[PDB]
């Protein structure tokens, strides 16, 4: 029941759109998926209906401002239901031109799988 | 579009600088395995030239309480030819607690002269 800090976060990398392009394997025993099936699929697929908005606009926040913390959100587990999630969002710029590269994602879970 | 994309991995390190975690893609981006890595001081990788900017980094990176730094140094590859690489690296400790911080490394092989 219980778990350790390490055990619950997991580290992603998206393309600009939001795209996994990265996920770590701490996210199977958190909420189920394995890596290799989040690649190359938005973020918003996992994002519970209640919360999409939502996201939409930190993820604004995070382009303008460079770096985001979530609200707290709902990310959809594999078999259903959801857990409780918050995010610190990074972007990674080339420092010669200011262009964006990617977002890295520091996910931590605030909850279990609630229905 | 397709577009050519970087190659590039991420990388946990205490802030000393040993690898804490290492994503499988540095195989593609240095020709290691990453327990290869894993252990190791990233300044082992650096150019002798380049060594004192990086750990110059590390401390910089803590400063920063959490804020992007990007350091550019050339990495030995597995095959021993040096790789430009561009590291954009934060720290992070769960807010929740109070467990010392670790960095977070996006490493991409970039072009320099
Ligand atoms: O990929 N993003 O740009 C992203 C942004 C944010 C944001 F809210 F902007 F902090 C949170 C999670 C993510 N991605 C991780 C995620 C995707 C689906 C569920 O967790």
């Amino acid at each position: 029941e219980f778990k350790g800090l390490d055990s619950k976060t997991f580290l992603s990398e998206h393309s600009m759109d939001m795209k996994f392009t990265y996920c770590d394997d701490r996210i199977t025993e958190l909420i189920g998926y394995h890596p290799e099936e989040l690649l190359g699929r938005s973020a918003y697929e996992f994002y519970h209906a209640l919360d999409s908005e939502n996201m939409t606009k930190s993820h604004q926040n995070l382009c303008t401002k460079g770096q985001v913390v979530s609200g707290q959100y709902r990310m959809l587990a594999k078999h259903g239901g959801y857990v409780w999630l918050e995010t610190q969002g990074t972007v990674i710029y080339n420092p010669r031109n200011l262009q964006p590269q990617c977002i890295m994602c520091v996910n931590y879970v605030l909850s279990e799988i609630e229905k | 579009l397709n577009v050519c994309q970087p190659t590039r991995f991420i990388s946990r390190h205490n802030i000393e600088g040993i690898f804490t975690f290492v994503d499988h893609r540095c195989v593609a981006t240095v020709g290691y395995q990453p327990q290869e890595l894993l252990g190791k001081n990233i300044v082992e990788f650096c150019h002798p030239e380049d060594q004192q900017l990086l750990r110059d980094s590390f401390q910089q990176v803590v400063k920063l309480k959490g804020q992007v730094l990007s350091v550019m140094f050339r990495f030995r590859s597995k095959n021993q030819e040096w790789l430009w690489m561009r590291t954009s690296s934060f720290t992070f400790q769960n807010p929740y607690s109070d467990e010392i911080e670790y960095i977070i490394c996006t490493n991409t092989n970039v072009k320099n002269s």
